[PDB]
C-alpha cells in the first residue's frame, strides 16, 4: 500500500502539525515552548518509526516544515537565554536535515551552529549539535572550509574525550564525512591538528563494533591520500584495521545498518563511488575496510532488483583485480565472498612464477584481466611467459592485431602491473630485483629486461645509456638516467 | 560552463536558477578527483563540455581519467576519430582547462602542484606529466630539456625554459620509551586515552594491542618491558580481584609487576574509582604495590592530570 | 556401485557418529574422552580403509565433521592439561585435514600448533604434530612465512 498512501500517509499527518507548528509561536513562555516542541519530535519520530512507509512519508513532511516558515523559528530559538528551550530545539533540529533543508540551513543558518559550539558542558546540547555538524559536513567543499576554519573542528576534537556510547558515534562519522567529502586542503590541515592521534581511543574500546568501524573507515579515507601517510602510519592507528577485519561478520551487519539512520536500502551512487577508489590504492588496511564495506552493501543491494548500479560504478573489474593477485587471506576472502553474492563468476589466482609459463596459463590470464577477445590471437601464436615478458609495440601492431594505441597502451598497463608482482627466483642470480626495488617500487618491472641480457649487480658499474636503449627495453629517458647515477656510483660503496 | 566547475555557492545557485527559467536542462557538477575516473564520468563529462557526437568512440575504446590525461594528438587523429585540426584544438584547450581543476592528492607526494602554481596559474597544467613520469621536489635539480619534451609532454619552449630555470635555483634555496599496563577487561578507556595525552606531549609509548589466545609466553613482550624506562598502572574499579592470591601466568597484569619491580623504574599508579586494600590479599611479592601513591585522575581537568603526570615520571631525566 | 553409494555409504557412517562426537563433549572426565576419541579415530580408520569407496565418504564425513562444530572442540582439548587427551586429540586431527578443512584451521587454530611445537620430549606427540604440520604447510604463501 506504500504507492497507495502517498497521498493518505500525507493526509493524516500534514492536518495536526500544520496548526501546532505556529500554535505556540509567538508565545515567550519559558514552559510553553517545550510542549509544542515535544509534539513535533513526538511526530518526527513516528514519520520514521513505522517500517516500509517511512521514507517519503518523512521527506515530504520535512519539506513542507521547509516550505512553512519554520526554520527561522528554529534558528531563533537556538539563540535563547535559557538552556532548556536550547537543547530541546537542538534535538528537534537534529531530525530535519534530509538532502533540501540541509541547503537552506548552509544558507542562512550557519553561524548560530557555530557559536553553539563553544558551549561544551551540557551534555543533551553536545549529543545533538555533534549530529548536526555530522549531517552539515556532508554539503559541500565550501561548508566544510568554512567549519574547518572557523573552528567548527575543534569542538569535535574536543568531544572525542568523553564516554557517552552514543556522542561518540556522531563523531566518528563527523570525521568520516569530512575525510571523505572535504578535499586537499582541508585534510591537510585535519592531519596537521593530530587529528588521526585522536581517532585512536575512537577505535580502541571494546564495548561497541559499529565505533570501531566508523573510525577505521575515517583512518582509512585519511590514509589513502599521498601526501600525509607518513604521519599517520608514525601516529600508529592502522595497525588495529587487519584484527578487527578479520574478527567479524559481513552477514550479521548485513541486516545491520537498515534500521540505524533512516531504514533506507543502504547509501546512493553517489556516496558509493567514494569507496571504489580506496579500493584501488598500494595499501592493504585501506583494500580490506574498502572490501568489507562492499560487501556489506552488496549484500543489502542484492536482495532487490538493483544488481547493475556495481556495474555501472566498475566495482567488478576492480574486485576481479583484487582476487587475482590476492597476497592475503582476508581481503581474498571478503572479495571471494562479495563476488559470489552477485551473478559473476569467482577468477582463480595465478602462479606468481611468471616465467615458465604456458599456453594455457596465459590465456587464463587474458580470461581474467578483460582482453578476452585476443586470446585467439595468442594461442594461434603460441605465446608463452618468455614471449610474453618481452613482447614489444610492434608485434603488437603487425600479427596479434591490436590496432588502435589505446588498446596497446591499456595492455601495456596491465602488463606492466604484472610485471611487478612476478617471481624471478630462476632467472635472477644477484637478487637484482631487490636492489632496482630499493630505488623505487615502480622500477621492479625491468629486472626481466636486464637479467636476460645478462647484466647483474657486478656488472652494472660500467654500462651506457645507449646500451639500455635497445638492449634492455627502459624507455623513459628519466629512468635510464636514474638507473645510471645510481649503478655507477655503487662499485663497492653500499 | 560556470555550472560545471562550480567552487562557490552564490554563482552555482544564480546559474542554476538562470538555466531553470529557460528551457536547457541543468548539469551536474562532476567530481574534482579527475583520476580514478570510469567510463560513465568520462561521458557525462563530453556530454557539458558539448563534445557529445564522439562519446560513442570514447565508449568504443573505453577511455577512463588516467587515459584521458594523457592523450595526444596521435590518438585523435587516428582511431578517436578528429580529423579536422580545429576540433583537435578545442579538444585540447577544454581539457586543458579542466586540468588545472583536478585533485592529485593520490598521485602527488611531495605537493608538485602548488610549486608548480606558484610560478604560473597556466602551469598547474602538466603536473600530471610530471609525477606519473616519477619527478619530485627532490628530484627535478638535475634534468634536461630534452628529458622533458616527450617524458612529460610539454610543448612550448618558452614553459620548458622556465620550468628548468626555476628548478635549477631550487637545490634547497627555498625500543619505546615508556609502558603501559592495564587490565583487559575494564579500563580500556582510560589506557587509550592516557596513550594519546602522552604522545601528543612528545614521549612514546608502547601499548599492549592483542596478544591473548595465541602464543602468549616469552612471545617477544618481556624485552619491551624492561626495555622501557617508566611503568604505568591502571587500577580501574575492581581489576585486582583476579590475582588474589593466585601468584600464577593467568594473572595477566602480575607478570609485568615483576619484572619492572626486579629491574627498578618508576612506577605511576593511577588512581580513579578505587582504593587500596587489606595488606593480605597479594602475595609476599605483591606487599610493595599496596603501599605506593599515585595520581588521582579526575574527568574534568584532564588536561591539569597530565601537566601533573609528566613529572611524576623520569620526565626530569628521560632519554 | 560407487556411483550408487554416494547417498548409501553416508547414510550408515552419519547414523551413528553424528550423536557420539557430542555424546561426551562436555564431559571433563580424564579417562570418558578418550573413548570417544578412539571411536571416531576408528571411523575415519574405516572410511579410508575400503577400497574404491573410501575418496567421497572420506571427504563428504570430513566435511559433515566441520559443519557440526567440532573443530573449536579439537581446538579447545588441545590445550587441556593432562598429556595423553592431548596426543589423542592430535593423532585424531592428523586425519581430518582436507583441502577444505584446512581453510578453517589456517583461519581460527594456528597458535595453538604452534603452542604445541615446543613439547618435543613425548613421540607420540611430535609424530602426529609432524603430520599437522606437512599438511598445513600447502595451504597458502602467507601460512608458509608465518
Amino acid at each position: 500500500g506504500a504507492g497507495t498512501e502517498v497521498q493518505d500517509a500525507l493526509e493524516r499527518a500534514l492536518p495536526e502539525l500544520q496548526q501546532a507548528l505556529s500554535a505556540l509561536k509567538q508565545a515567550g513562555g519559558a514552559r510553553a515552548v517545550g510542549a509544542g516542541l515535544a509534539e513535533v519530535f513526538q511526530l518526527v519520530e513516528e514519520a520514521w518509526l513505522l517500517p516500509a512507509v517511512g521514507r517519503e512519508v518523512a521527506q515530504g513532511l520535512c519539506d513542507a516544515i521547509r516550505l512553512d516558515g519554520g526554520l527561522d523559528l528554529l534558528l531563533r530559538l537556538l539563540q535563547a537565554p535559557e538552556l532548556e528551550t536550547r537543547v530541546q530545539a537542538a534535538r528537534l533540529l537534529e531530525q530535519i536535515l534530509v538532502a533540501e533543508n540541509r541547503d537552506r540551513v548552509a544558507r542562512i543558518g550557519l553561524g548560530v551552529i557555530l557559536n553553539l559550539a563553544k558551549e561544551r558542558e551540557p551534555v543533551e546540547l553536545a549529543r545533538s549539535v555533534a549530529g548536526i555538524l555530522e549531517h552539515m559536513f556532508k554539503h559541500s567543499e565550501e561548508t566544510c572550509q568554512r567549519l574547518v576554519a572557523a573552528g567548527g573542528l575543534d569542538a569535535v576534537l574536543y568531544w572525542c574525550r568523553r564516554t557517552d556510547p552514543a556522542l561518540l558515534r556522531h563523531c566518528a562519522l563527523a570525521l568520516g564525512n569530512c575525510a571523505l567529502h572535504g578535499g586537499q586542503a582541508v585534510q591537510r590541515r585535519m592531519v596537521e591538528k593530530r587529528a588521526a592521534e585522536w581517532l585512536f581511543p575512537l577505535a580502541f574500546s571494546k564495548e561497541d563494533e559499529l565505533l570501531r568501524l566508523h573510525a577505521c573507515l575515517a583512518v582509512a579515507v585519511l590514509a589513502t591520500n599521498k601526501e600525509v601517510e607518513r604521519e599517520v602510519e608514525r601516529s600508529g592507528t592502522l595497525a588495529l584495521v587487519e584484527p578487527l577485519v578479520a574478527s567479524l561478520d559481513p552477514g550479521r551487519f548485513a541486516r545491520c545498518l537498515v534500521d540505524a539512520s533512516d531504514t533506507s536500502q543502504g547509501r546512493g551512487p553517489d556516496d558509493l563511488q567514494r569507496l571504489v577508489p580506496l579500493l584501488d590504492s598500494n595499501r592493504l588496511e585501506a583494500q580490506c575496510i574498502g572490501a568489507f564495506y562492499l560487501c556489506a552493501e552488496a549484500a543489502i543491494k542484492s536482495l532487490q532488483g538493483k544488481t547493475k548500479v556495481f556495474s555501472d560504478i566498475g566495482a567488478i573489474q576492480s574486485l576481479k583485480r583484487l582476487v587475482s593477485y590476492s597476497t592475503n587471506g582476508t581481503k581474498s576472502a571478503l572479495a571471494k565472498r562479495a563476488l559470489r553474492l552477485l551473478g559473476e563468476e569467482v577468477p582463480r589466482p595465478i602462479l606468481p612464477s611468471v616465467p615458465s609459463w604456458k599456453e594455457a596459463e596465459v590465456q587464463t590470464w587474458l580470461q581474467q584481466i578483460g582482453f578476452s577477445k585476443y586470446c585467439e590471437s595468442f594461442r594461434e601464436q603460441q605465446v608463452d611467459g618468455d614471449l610474453l615478458l618481452r613482447l614489444t609495440e610492434e608485434e603488437l601492431q603487425t600479427d596479434l592485431g591490436m590496432k588502435s594505441g589505446i588498446t596497446r597502451k591499456r595492455f601495456f598497463r596491465e602488463l606492466t602491473e604484472l610485471k611487478t608482482f612476478a617471481n624471478y627466483s630462476t632467472c635472477d642470480r644477484s637478487n637484482l630485483a631487490d636492489w632496482l626495488g630499493s630505488l623505487d617500487p615502480r622500477f621492479r618491472q625491468y629486472t626481466y629486461g636486464l637479467v636476460s641480457c645478462g647484466l647483474d649487480r657486478s656488472l652494472l658499474h660500467r654500462v651506457s645509456e645507449q646500451q639500455l636503449l635497445e638492449d634492455c627495453g627502459i624507455h623513459l629517458g628519466v629512468h635510464r638516467a636514474r638507473i645510471l647515477t645510481a649503478a655507477r656510483e655503487m662499485l663497492h660503496s653500499p | 560552463r560556470l555550472v560545471s566547475y562550480s567552487t562557490n555557492g552564490t554563482k552555482s545557485a544564480l546559474a542554476k536558477r538562470a538555466l531553470r527559467l529557460l528551457g536547457e536542462e541543468v548539469p551536474r557538477p562532476i567530481l574534482p578527483s579527475v583520476p580514478s575516473w570510469k567510463e560513465a564520468e568520462v561521458q557525462t563529462w563530453l556530454q557539458q563540455i558539448g563534445f557529445s557526437k564522439y562519446c560513442e568512440s570514447f565508449r568504443e575504446q573505453q577511455v577512463d581519467g588516467d587515459l584521458l590525461l594523457r592523450l595526444t594528438e596521435e590518438e585523435l587523429q587516428t582511431d578517436l576519430g578528429m580529423k579536422s585540426g580545429i576540433t583537435r584544438k578545442r579538444f585540447f584547450r577544454e581539457l586543458t582547462e579542466l586540468k588545472t581543476f583536478a585533485n592529485y592528492s593520490t598521485c602527488d607526494r611531495s605537493n608538485l602542484a602548488d610549486w608548480l602554481g606558484s610560478l604560473d596559474p597556466r602551469f598547474r597544467q602538466y603536473t600530471y606529466g610530471l609525477v606519473s613520469c616519477g619527478l619530485d621536489r627532490s628530484l627535478l635539480h638535475r634534468v634536461s630539456e630534452q628529458q622533458l619534451l616527450e617524458d612529460c609532454g610539454i610543448h612550448l619552449g618558452v614553459h620548458r625554459a622556465r620550468i628548468l630555470t626555476a628548478a635549477r635555483e631550487m637545490l634547497h634555496s627555498p625500543t619505546p620509551d615508556v609502558f603501559i599496563s592495564y587490565r583487559r577487561n575494564s579500563g580500556s578507556q582510560l589506557a587509550s586515552l592516557l596513550k594519546v595525552h602522552l604522545q601528543l606531549h612528545g614521549f612514546s609509548v608502547f601499548i599492549d594491542v592483542e596478544k591473548l589466545e595465541a602464543g602468549k609466553f616469552e612471545d617477544k613482550l618481556i624485552q619491551s618491558v624492561m626495555g622501557a624506562r617508566n611503568f604505568v598502572l591502571v587500577l580501574s574499579p575492581g581489576a585486582l580481584d583476579k590475582c588474589m592470591q593466585d601468584h600464577d601466568c593467568k594473572d595477566w597484569v602480575h607478570k609485568e609487576i615483576v619484572t619492572a619491580l626486579s629491574c627498578g623504574k618508576n612506577i605511576v599508579p593511577i588512581i580513579d574509582g578505587f582504593e587500596w586494600p587489606e595488606p593480605q590479599v597479594l602475595p609476599e611479592d605483591m606487599q610493595a604495590v599496596l603501599t605506593f601513591n599515585g595520581i588521582k585522575w579526575s574527568h574534568e581537568y584532564q588536561e591539569a592530570t597530565i601537566e601533573k603526570i609528566i613529572r611524576f615520571l623520569q620526565g626530569r631525566s628521560s632519554r
